[PDB]
């Protein structure tokens, strides 16, 4: 544990601010809506655990593709094309081993050709100006673990849960920062868990209080209790597997008492 | 495209070639990175992708300035500010007489600068050695290439092992360790300083094997004391040769006091006890320094 952790805090800090889609671009997408880019980030979820991808290369691929959007009108039947290159990007980006785009245009189950995939990699490229290093929830959760006093495995695999179902839904999560949402994501982790709240330390490291956490973590308190209801399943699929420690059958909790 | 006239091909980096070239219409001289592409294959490399993201997120004097990326379908073209020659090439120029030490120290004490930059900004370089490290005529050295370099993350995960010129190449990396971060980049650093002081790399191993053992020869062979859990390392064999540690007169003869209180944290076995670049910036060894100019 070094000598550099509150400089990439504090980077990162600004990093996500210049990094933000849009909040509003949905409403300026003629033909595309929010539950559209739920089915298409569902998919990626599947996606990623069938070529073994890191959570953080998820996380990037979803800020390139709402990045995108900011600027880009999309038609329907080109969407999974934007999805596409952008899973491409963070894995070229992030993994060890990127998938191939082969078997990227497989997985599109031949819907697009290569020759599209790879002239979409480059308009993504350009649009996004080659801006590719950005921060995610991921990142803010990882070094908010280094406060869990001492590490408990079932609270940072709850956490990663809860801020990857913070992907699905655009409305309301693109109103918040990742940090924010990474800050309520371990509260409600915590408290879900083992009855302990958002520590001192992090109130003191991150700026944030319990009370200003308090509309992502209201949202995401329902999110987590809808859940099971909700029409993309992926999510819960992944996170019920042993290396996951099977948190996403615990129970929510009723009430938070905030 | 059209506004850059070639002067000549000044090399090949870690992938695609450099050439030197000058814009027809304002004078700039440029180095301009070809790298090639492929539709039929795999689209632009992961490895011209962290570059360009990484280089725009790295804009300091002692890190190489990237002014243009140029994108087309069949090619990409990255436009650098152009710099006189690399620290390879200047170390051979001057075998016989020497770096001078206010020089060195001037050199490093920059290298650290950039370095220090990349590392707050969450970024592995990597790969340095003398080839990707560039001199102008000024007094300015720079870290370039950023095709090997990673953006890391706090802690971190497993990365690349195939990681770092083998004698640049740090301990943690030789013996299989999971987890490597910043550290790796200054163990690369402390051979390179000390390449300056003596002209010669400080270990020219040729194999992974070889390679450790000229560490073990110079540092000492690490124990469970000088490094907790060594013995307990995924390539470490219980059976290595149990040599004692050099010197550090006779290992860097030129160096005084602080030189090598500086070099010995640089190549401490212990990546968590090895000083960090922000830490090195305060060492004693820079109290006096200069920013003399090449005397090529
Ligand atoms: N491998 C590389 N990665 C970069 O970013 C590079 C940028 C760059 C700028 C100038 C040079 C350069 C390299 C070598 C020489 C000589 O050997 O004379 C002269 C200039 O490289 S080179």
């Amino acid at each position: 544990v070094p000598d550099y952790h509150e400089d990439i805090h504090t980077y990162l800090r600004e990093m996500e601010v210049k990094c933000k889609p849009k909040v509003g671009y949905m409403k300026k997408q003629p033909d595309i809506t929010n539950s559209m880019r739920a089915i298409l980030v569902d998919w990626l979820v599947e996606v990623g655990e069938e070529y073994k991808l890191q959570n953080e290369t998820l996380h990037l691929a979803v800020n390139y593709i709402d990045r995108f959007l900011s600027s880009m009108s999309v038609l329907r039947g080109k969407l999974q094309l934007v999805g596409t290159a952008a899973m491409l990007l963070a894995s070229k980006f992030e993994e060890i081993y990127p998938p191939e785009v082969a078997e990227f245009v497989y997985i599109t189950d031949d819907t697009y050709t290569k020759k599209q995939v790879l002239r979409m990699e480059h308009l993504v490229l350009k649009v996004l100006t080659f801006d590719l290093a950005a921060p995610t929830v991921n990142q803010f959760l990882t070094q908010y673990f280094l406060h869990q006093q001492p590490a408990n495995c079932k609270v940072e695999s709850l956490a990663m849960f809860l801020g990857e179902l913070s992907l699905i839904d655009a409305d309301p999560y693109l109103k918040y920062l990742p940090s924010v949402i990474a800050g309520a994501a371990f509260h409600l982790a915590l408290y879900t868990v083992t009855g302990q709240s958002w520590p001192e330390s992090l109130i003191r490291k991150t700026g944030y209080t319990l009370e200003s956490l308090k509309p992502c973590l209201m949202d995401l308190h329902q999110t987590y209790l809808k859940a099971p209801q909700h029409a993309q399943q992926s999510i819960r699929e992944k996170y019920k597997n042993s290396k996951y420690h099977g948190v996403s059958l615990l129970n929510p909790p009723e009430t938070l008492n905030l | 495209m059209e506004n850059f006239q070639k002067v000549e091909k000044i090399g090949e980096g870690t992938y695609g070639v450099v050439y030197k070239a000058r814009n027809k219409l304002t004078g700039e001289v440029v180095a301009l990175k070809k790298i090639r592409l492929d539709t039929e294959t795999e689209g632009v490399p992961s490895t011209a992708i962290r570059e360009i993201s990484l280089l725009k997120e790295l804009n300091h004097p002692n890190i190489v300035k990237l002014l243009d990326v140029i994108h087309t379908e069949n090619k990409l073209y990255l436009v650098f500010e152009f710099l006189h020659q690399d620290l390879k090439k200047f170390m051979d120029a001057s075998a016989l007489t020497g770096i001078p030490l206010p020089l060195i120290k001037s050199y490093l004490f920059q290298l650290l600068q950039g370095l220090a930059f990349c590392h707050s900004h969450r970024v592995l370089h990597r790969d340095l050695k003398p080839q990707n490290l560039l001199i102008n005529t000024e007094g300015a050295i720079k870290l370039a290439d950023f095709g090997l370099a990673r953006a890391f993350g706090v802690p971190v995960r497993t990365y690349t092992h195939e990681v770092v010129t083998l004698w640049y190449r740090a301990p943690e990396i030789l013996l299989g360790c999971k987890y490597y971060s910043t550290a790796v980049d200054i163990w690369s650093l402390g051979c390179i300083f000390a390449e300056m002081v003596t002209r010669r790399a400080l270990f020219p191993g040729d194999s992974e094997i070889d390679q450790l053992f000229r560490i073990f020869r110079t540092l000492g062979t690490p124990d469970e004391v000088v490094w907790p859990g060594v013995t307990s390392m995924p390539d470490y064999k219980p059976s290595f040769p149990k040599w004692a540690r050099q010197d550090f007169s006779k290992v860097v003869p030129p160096l005084d006091e602080d030189g090598r209180s500086l070099l010995s944290q640089m190549l401490h076995y212990d990546p968590n006890k090895r000083i960090s670049a922000k830490a090195a910036l305060a060492h004693p060894f820079f109290q006096d320094v200069t920013k003399p100019v090449p005397h090529l």
